[PDB]
């Protein structure tokens, strides 16, 4: 009969491989008719100074526009044709493409990121275009409430850091960019190592990588001028941000703290304490006292609408901490339940509710997994983060080692008695003032 | 390495396995009860019954429900359609035993206690809200309103009346008489076959054969409007489409791919589209056109839709419309024509690709007749169509009567019979 | 009453109990230096304001 | 080990029935139990029409109670005669609890 | 009513002087009123309880 | 916009330990509370003397 | 709209004494409560003229 | 073949106690944004979107 | 659901003391009125124990 014993060994393991200019190519069989291939770039919004925020955006906006190997409307034409989906991405740390089509259709996929890594066209007028598309992309994002709140919850966290300011880039600096600036971030920030091709699915490892040498290998390796980027520890302050627009039907809210990195073991425990900290709706029936404490306090005397918990590590810090709408009147007591859930990890840590938690993360973790897409961006994403894979059996060996006492020690770690980063969007008021809430991250019967 | 063990049973259940070495086991049941089966007497009770998953049973109290699936870390869900409802649940495979016998109370015998039901009466409001938050939504169960006398025609959210007066005598008299065991079908996957065998039998104890099975949704021609205050004006047209397993269902679906049905390129103007490159040479760039295709037993339902700025909706609905009329004079190159069969075959293959729509088409297909169809088979099936049925399918829509729904300013909105 | 027997209920305790021995020798000290007792106090090292 | 002797059960039952006053209110064994959390949310389950007898026999019996009078003698509640209408409601609100209570302790 | 009529009983004790039949009398009148509020009152109530079916 | 906001710099009320964008700060931390702790820690041995 | 129940003060006098709701069927026990209200209001004023001779 | 997958249509809400209801078949989206103005309805009692059945750490 | 907003002792507590908005603004000189609130409580204790004398 099928079981962990077994089951967990039956995912196949990924290939490493490095060409000579330093570019790793990773890939999975998997026995399937598709397969995506894609770059996870390291360059991210952090490694921007002031002068160039908008640079890496900006450069995903019109990157399949043009090619010196052709006219973008050729390049889209092509990719509708093979009935591929293109698709890409930015983030504070990983940029990242990746092509969507059959493992029939592959080498011809494979050229083509070569082509939009290697020279992109860069037509003055095209960037004239993007400018404007950008700034009516910008009021449109504008709409959103939970997007902003992170930014707060970033621009109040890290304030001086280069990890803070927006992806987006500012609304003023936009239009101040030119052609040099973006070849210039081009030439000194994408190249291998640093580039990493990944694929799943369809693909024949052997294939890709003799494939990958006729393309990518053109990647200059050492670096111009001898570049080198400077990462910094950097500082996280526990400063708060508070924007209101009282018209706003609900007031939307997000309260963080400092988080071990993009590299720890800890990182494993707070997930579960996440699982036990536990999300919710009011659009579920599974609400009234039952599931989750912190859900079950949503639905008592209805405190809140809607939430989640979060953990947005980096490589450098990383971000624990809860996300919630609330109403007007509410906002003071869907606090004072939070904490309080907080406080009852950093003590009263019973062993069921952790191996809850660590069923639920189970499930989670493999649930993610399925598709390519997922498979591939985990292994783009990984490569980048950790270097190896991190197969799922390492994954669920290191979760039963994790005990309610080690969830108590980490989370009394990293939560109890800190110096919160909070953010809030209006319609805030009855939020209470820091003091409160930094009173509110320690027990005194404790 | 294994094909599908496709299985009936003498119960007239219908049973199925896929062997997999994924942890996560995942297990569906498929009645084919829908939004449809009601009438004006009982609408809306769907709406309801897909959210009373989590009640209390004959077997088993509602906090040990709710409890037991997320102790366990697995959970359950409610997918549901105009046609089938599709019970769901995953969990890990040494923990089956227990869900699965919650799906065996959930669906089998579901007493709805009255005061849980009133209880769960308000919030039917608020998820039919969030639900209309999806602009999209809001016009096409307004079209289907507007499409079909009959069977169809009924939403699948509860009318706004109907929030407050559902029943739970109401619930049992549609449980009864369309939970039927013929009509289910079960789906596993991760899990193996003969515990399906020995789970299935559990359920083969209840239930006698052959749902009520009533109505057969005959087409109309009226229109919806609504009339807003919002400059996004956004509706949809649409045409009778025969439906299902006819190659002319296969050729309104290439068709609909010739049309360019969705975006292949992410921040990129569809450059290949044929009515995003009449609209946007049309009139302003803000915009969005796209063909749709219905597809349901007894009629399936085609047509373009389209949201667009108030002013230039007259301007935007008469310029792809016609472009399908470009089609209906024969103006057709066989190569975007071979561009729009491979959109079919990769665009279905990457639905399949994903293990839980895979499962949604395993028991989509496993109540129609049951007989899997290998995806392959499906691509000689595409590669079956010609042109000319092509042909044939645009011209059966420009020839067609015509429906209409609408959501906006609507100032200068074509009505339906001048479109 | 009967409820409050329960494996987590001991868990719990356990993880509370030294929280109790704090509190305990937080009123315990506290008691007797503001009694001043001459009994407890003396055994102390320094403190020795009494005669 | 009831039987006959169950018979005999009932000869003090019946007459304990009689020394309590309740019913020379007119009050059902049933009004008359004190409301912890418990009952009241087993009032919440009752049916409308039976929920609203149980407001109008408990009415009465106050408003008798101010006058000090008794409901006159052909209209006391026989013995016999009473629903025990709120005990599966009771009943299953207390497995409830327990049920949540025994959850909750392990 | 038994309780007060003890009470009663601990006042007319109370306004007396010293010796054996007061003493007894208020040995038995004190063991009765811890005994009538803690042991008697409760057991009562479940018999009273099961009287009606409860 | 959501995201033409920047915090003002606030490098003037800062503590002179944390004043850098380099240095981790979880070391920190406990001088900082501490010295504060040890504040309000004598003051209550004033007013219980 | 009444005075009483403008007037912060008034609003205390209005539902601690004129307008809170109370059972219909109390009987003469449940006024010996108000009473050793008056009680005190009495043991209170007469003592305080013994004060101002002892 | 009736599914929304392998015919792109109307959507099939998932709507239950313990997962939200997004999924569904085109019915266009996201597709809209290239063009100015896709401004989306603004918290009438609204869900946050995605779903995080998609988590990372 | 904080206790505070549940026992009345404590909603009243709530009131008065922890949870009262205030202007920000305020000076030195309002916090005169609550030192009269003090004074008041010294002058009754300390005036209590010379009453056990005079
Ligand atoms: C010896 C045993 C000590 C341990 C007792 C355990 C009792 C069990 C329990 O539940 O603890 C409650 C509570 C525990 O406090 P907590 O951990 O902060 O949790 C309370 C909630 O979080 C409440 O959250 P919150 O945000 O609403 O907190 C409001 C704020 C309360 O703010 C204030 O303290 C108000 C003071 C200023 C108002 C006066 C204005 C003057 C003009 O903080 C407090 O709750 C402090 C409570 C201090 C007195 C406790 C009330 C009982 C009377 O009891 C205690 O305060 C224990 C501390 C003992 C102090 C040392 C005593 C040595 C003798
Ligand atoms: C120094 C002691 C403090 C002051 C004396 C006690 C305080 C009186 C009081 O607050 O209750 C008034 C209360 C007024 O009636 P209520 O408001 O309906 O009280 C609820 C009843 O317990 C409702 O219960 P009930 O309807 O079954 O009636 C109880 C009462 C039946 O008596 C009554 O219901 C009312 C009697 C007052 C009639 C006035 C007669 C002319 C003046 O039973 C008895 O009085 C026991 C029978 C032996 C007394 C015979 C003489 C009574 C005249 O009268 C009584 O219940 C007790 C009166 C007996 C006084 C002692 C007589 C010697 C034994
Ligand atoms: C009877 C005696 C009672 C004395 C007052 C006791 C409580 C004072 C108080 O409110 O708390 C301290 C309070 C703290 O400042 P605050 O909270 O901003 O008070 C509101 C200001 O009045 C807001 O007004 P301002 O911001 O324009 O500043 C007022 C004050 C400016 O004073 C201050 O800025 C605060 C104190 C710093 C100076 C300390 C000098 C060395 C001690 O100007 C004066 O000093 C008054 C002019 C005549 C005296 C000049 C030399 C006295 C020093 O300082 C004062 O209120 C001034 C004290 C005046 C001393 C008496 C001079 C004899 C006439
Ligand atoms: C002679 C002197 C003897 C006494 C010794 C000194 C006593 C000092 C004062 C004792 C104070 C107790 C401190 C404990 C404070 C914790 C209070 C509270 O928070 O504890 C709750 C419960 O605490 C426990 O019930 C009690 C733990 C401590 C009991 C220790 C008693 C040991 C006595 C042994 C006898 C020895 C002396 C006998 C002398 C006669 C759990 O908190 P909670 O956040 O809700 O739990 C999570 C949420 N849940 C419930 C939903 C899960
Ligand atoms: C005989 C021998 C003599 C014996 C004398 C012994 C004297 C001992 C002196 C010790 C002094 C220590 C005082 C400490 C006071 C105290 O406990 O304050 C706690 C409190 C907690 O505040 P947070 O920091 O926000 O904590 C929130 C965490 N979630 O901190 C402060 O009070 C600091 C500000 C001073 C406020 C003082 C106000 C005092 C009034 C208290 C009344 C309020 C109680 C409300 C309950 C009312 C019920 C009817
Ligand atoms: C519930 C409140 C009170 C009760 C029960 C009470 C009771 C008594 C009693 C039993 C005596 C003994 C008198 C005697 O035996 O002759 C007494 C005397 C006295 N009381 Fe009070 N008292 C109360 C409140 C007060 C108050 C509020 C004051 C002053 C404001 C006060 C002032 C006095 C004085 C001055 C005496 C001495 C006069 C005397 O002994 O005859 N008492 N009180
Ligand atoms: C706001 C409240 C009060 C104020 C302002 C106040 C003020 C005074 C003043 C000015 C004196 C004159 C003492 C002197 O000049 O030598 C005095 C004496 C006295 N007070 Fe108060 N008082 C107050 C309340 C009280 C209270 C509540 C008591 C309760 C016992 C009290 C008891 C006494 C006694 C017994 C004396 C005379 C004993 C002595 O002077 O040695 N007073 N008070």
């Amino acid at each position: 009969t099928a079981t962990f014993a077994q089951a967990l060994q039956f995912v196949p393991e990924t290939q490493v491989s490095l060409l000579d200019n330093g570019l790793r190519v990773a890939s999975e069989q998997s026995s399937q008719p598709t397969c995506t291939v894609g770059v996870w770039i390291d360059v991210g919004s952090r490694f921007e100074t002031e002068k160039n925020n908008g640079a890496g955006y900006f450069l995903e906006h019109l990157a399949f526009k043009g090619t010196k190997n052709r006219p973008g409307s050729a390049l889209e034409k092509e990719v509708e044709s093979m009935g591929a989906h293109l698709n890409a991405y930015s983030t504070r740390e990983h940029t990242a493409y990746y092509i969507k089509a059959l493992s029939k259709d592959l080498p011809k996929a494979v050229e083509l990121l070569g082509d939009i890594v290697q020279n992109c066209s860069l037509e003055d007028s095209q960037i004239e275009k993007e400018r404007d598309v950008i700034l009516r992309e910008m009021q449109e994002n504008d709409a959103s409430m939970r997007d902003v709140v992170f930014n707060y919850l970033h621009a109040t966290a890290f304030q001086g850091t280069p990890l803070a300011q927006a992806v987006e880039g500012p609304s003023e600096n936009v239009r101040k960019l030119s052609r040099a600036d973006l070849t210039e971030y081009l030439s000194t920030h994408y190249k291998a190592p640093r580039m990493v091709l990944a694929a799943a699915g369809g693909v024949e490892h052997q294939q890709l990588l003799d494939l990958a040498q006729k393309h990518l290998g053109g990647i200059p390796w050492t670096y111009a001028e001898d570049a080198v980027p400077t990462l910094t520890p950097c500082r996280f302050t526990g400063s708060e941000i508070r924007h209101r627009d009282d018209a706003l039907p609900f007031a939307h809210v997000a309260i963080a703290v400092e988080g071990p990195g993009w590299a720890s073991p800890d990182n494993v425990a707070l997930q579960v304490a996440n699982a036990i900290i536990g999300h919710y709706d009011c659009t579920y029936g599974g609400g009234v006292h039952l599931s989750s404490p912190l859900a079950s306090g949503a639905v008592a005397n209805k405190l809140c609408q809607s939430f989640q918990t979060f953990s947005i590590c980096y490589a450098e810090t990383g971000l624990l901490g809860a996300h919630f709408v609330c109403d007007r009147m509410k906002i003071d007591d869907m606090m004072f339940v939070l904490q309080g859930q907080w406080m009852r990890l950093c003590t009263s840590a019973t062993e069921s509710e952790v191996a809850r938690g660590k069923n639920i993360l189970r499930n989670a973790l493999v649930s993610h997994l399925d598709g390519t897409t997922p498979v591939c961006e985990d292994i783009g994403r990984s490569l980048l983060t950790y270097g190896r894979r991190i197969p799922l059996a390492e994954w669920e060996s290191r979760i039963a080692e994790v005990d309610a006492s080690v969830v108590r020690e980490i989370c009394s770690k990293y939560i109890y008695d800190q110096c919160p980063a909070v953010a809030g969007y209006g319609p805030i008021e009855q939020l209470p003032d820091y003091n409160r809430i930094r009173s509110g991250m320690f027990w005194l019967r404790f | 390495p294994q094909d599908l063990e496709f299985t009936k049973l003498p119960n007239g259940l219908v049973i199925a396995s896929l062997e997999n070495y994924s942890p996560v086991s995942r297990i569906g049941l498929f009645i084919k009860a829908g939004s449809r089966y009601e009438d004006f007497s009982n609408l809306g009770t769907t709406h309801l019954l897909r959210l009373t998953s989590s009640l209390t049973t004959k077997g088993a109290s509602s906090f040990k429900i709710t409890r037991g699936i997320e102790a366990v870390g697995g959970k359950l869900s409610v997918t549901a359609t105009r046609e089938n409802m599709a019970y769901t649940v995953e969990c890990l495979r040494g923990d089956v035993d227990i869900l699965m016998e919650f799906l065996l109370n959930v669906t089998t015998a579901p007493e709805f206690r009255r005061w849980e039901v009133a209880d769960l009466q308000p919030q039917l409001k608020i998820d039919k809200a969030v639900a209309f938050q999806n602009p999209q939504t809001h016009v096409i169960e307004n079209l289907h309103a507007a499409a079909y006398r009959n069977a169809l025609a009924n939403p699948l959210y509860c009318p706004d009346y109907r929030i407050g007066k559902v029943t739970s005598e109401e619930l049992h008299y549609f449980v009864q008489n369309h939970f039927t065991s013929a009509r289910m079908a079960l789906i596993g996957l991760g899990v193996s076959h003969p515990v399906l065998k020995q789970v299935a039998e559990q359920f083969l104890n209840m239930r006698g054969g052959l749902g009520l099975s009533g109505a057969k949704a005959n087409y109309r021609g009226g229109e919806i409007r609504e009339q807003n205050g919002d400059s996004l004006v956004h509706a949809a047209f649409v045409a009778e489409s025969a439906v299902a397993g006819s190659a002319e269902a296969n050729a309104f679906s290439v068709l609909q791919h010739v049309l360019g049905a969705g975006p292949h390129v992410k921040r990129g103007s569809n450059t290949t589209s044929h009515l995003h490159q009449a609209v946007a040479k049309a009139t302003q760039q803000p915009f969005d056109v796209s063909a749709f295709n219905a597809s349901y037993s007894d009629s399936g339902l085609f047509g373009i839709y389209t949201i667009s700025q108030a002013t230039a909706a007259g301007d935007v609905i008469k310029a792809a419309y016609n472009q399908v009329k470009t089609i209906a004079q024969g103006n057709l190159s066989n190569t975007d024509v071979q561009a729009a069969k491979n959109k079919l075959k990769a665009g279905y293959l990457m639905s399949v690709e994903s293990s839980e729509c895979f499962l949604e088409e395993v028991g989509s297909q496993a109540l129609v007749a049951g007989s899997y169809m290998p995806p392959s088979t499906v691509l000689q099936q595409i590669d079956s169509v010609a042109n000319a049925d092509i042909i044939n399918a645009a011209k059966k829509f420009v020839s067609g009567q015509k429906s209409m729904a609408a959501s906006g300013n609507l100032g200068h909105t074509p009505f339906v019979d001048e479109l | 009453v009967t409820r409050f027997l329960g494996p987590r209920y001991r868990e719990l305790v356990k993880n509370w109990v030294p929280t109790a021995y704090t509190w305990g020798a937080v009123g315990a000290v506290g008691l007797v230096w503001a009694t001043d007792w001459r009994l407890i106090l003396d055994w102390v090292p320094y403190i020795n304001g009494k005669f | 080990a009831v039987s006959a002797s169950g018979k005999w059960l009932d000869g003090i039952r019946k007459w304990y029935y009689n020394a309590a006053g309740f019913n020379k209110l007119g009050l059902m064994r049933d009004d008359t139990i004190y409301e912890d959390e418990d009952v009241k949310e087993a009032i919440r389950r009752l049916p409308e029409n039976l929920y609203n007898d149980r407001m109008f026999r408990i009415k009465r019996a106050l408003d008798l109670n101010l006058k000090h009078q008794i409901l006159p003698k052909e209209q006391w509640t026989k013995y016999e005669e009473e629903n025990f209408y709120l005990e599966p409601y009771l009943k299953e609100v207390i497995r409830e609890r327990k049920e949540r209570e025994e959850w909750a302790k392990k | 009513w038994l309780l007060a009529a003890d009470l009663l009983i601990l006042t007319w004790i109370g306004g007396q002087p010293v010796s054996y039949p007061f003493t007894i009398i208020g040995q038995v009148a004190s063991v009765l009123y811890f005994t009538t509020i803690l042991i008697l009152m409760p057991t009562i109530s479940l018999i009273e309880n099961k009287m009606l079916k409860w | 916009s959501h995201t033409d906001i920047k915090v003002p710099d606030f490098s003037e009320y800062r503590r002179l330990e944390v004043l850098d964008s380099t240095k981790s700060s979880r070391e920190s931390s406990e001088a900082r509370k501490g010295f504060s702790y040890l504040v309000t820690g004598v003051t209550t041995v004033g007013v219980a003397y | 709209t009444p005075m009483r129940k403008t007037n912060p003060l008034m609003k205390l006098i209005n539902h601690s004494f004129i307008d809170l709701p109370t059972p219909s069927n109390i009987s003469a026990w449940w006024n010996f409560g108000s009473l050793l209200g008056a009680c005190l209001i009495l043991q209170i004023t007469t003592g305080l003229f013994l004060a101002m001779h002892y | 073949m009736l599914s929304v997958a392998s015919r792109s249509g109307p959507f099939a809400p998932v709507l239950s106690a313990t997962s939200r209801g997004v999924a569904g078949a085109l019915r266009p989206l996201v597709q809209a944004t290239v063009p100015a103005t896709p401004e989306q309805p603004v918290l009438d009692l609204k869900r946050p979107f995605l779903s995080r059945e998609s988590l990372s750490g």
